[PDB]
């Protein structure tokens, strides 16, 4: 909940009826424009609405504004959920809003296309087949008169 | 459009 609210610098443009700006606190935390912003829906149950701040304005007539470009998740679209609860996507959405409704500051990153990467295989864990269990690799030693043939399976199996 | 129209 934003409830202090103060521009930070001088208005950068000025229309005689807006003033623009390019930074503002809210609370303790300085926000600029391109940064990103959280907003609780008119349903509190629903996730919440993200959005990138595209301009900081003072109206004559309206008071503290910013204009929201808003993301929107996966379950916005035709693909309905997701993988990633941090997964967003970029849409069309804006709106002029008050900097009171801006629940709080968040960061979003663009992630450019990646190539394959290394297929290997990977483990982390051993499997008790005996016991039908997962537990963290066994940390059975090798002597120096085996280590030149040493199975850690022959030895805990023996 | 709008996405907010709640009042407070
Ligand atoms: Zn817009």
């Amino acid at each position: 909940s934003k409830n202090r609210i103060s521009w930070v610098g001088d208005a950068v443009k000025t229309d005689g009826k807006k003033s623009y700006y390019k930074k503002v606190c809210i609370d303790s935390e300085t926000l600029e424009v391109g940064d990103c912003v959280s907003v609780i829906p008119d349903d509190s149950s629903k996730p919440l609405y993200l959005a990138r701040v595209t301009a900081l304005w003072e109206d004559s007539s309206n008071g503290q504004m910013f204009h929201a470009h808003w993301f929107c998740a996966g379950t916005d679209t035709v693909l309905g959920a997701t993988s990633d609860p941090l997964e967003l996507f970029l849409v069309d959405e804006c709106e002029d809003m008050q900097l009171s409704y801006i629940h709080s500051k968040v960061q979003v990153i663009y992630k450019a296309p990646s190539g394959a990467g290394s297929a290997t295989y990977f483990y982390q864990l051993w499997y008790d087949q005996d016991y039908a269990r997962f537990e963290s690799p066994p940390k059975t030693q090798p002597t120096e008169d085996n280590k030149y043939k040493f199975c850690a399976s022959c030895a805990r199996l023996a | 459009h709008r996405k907010v129209l709640r009042d407070n």
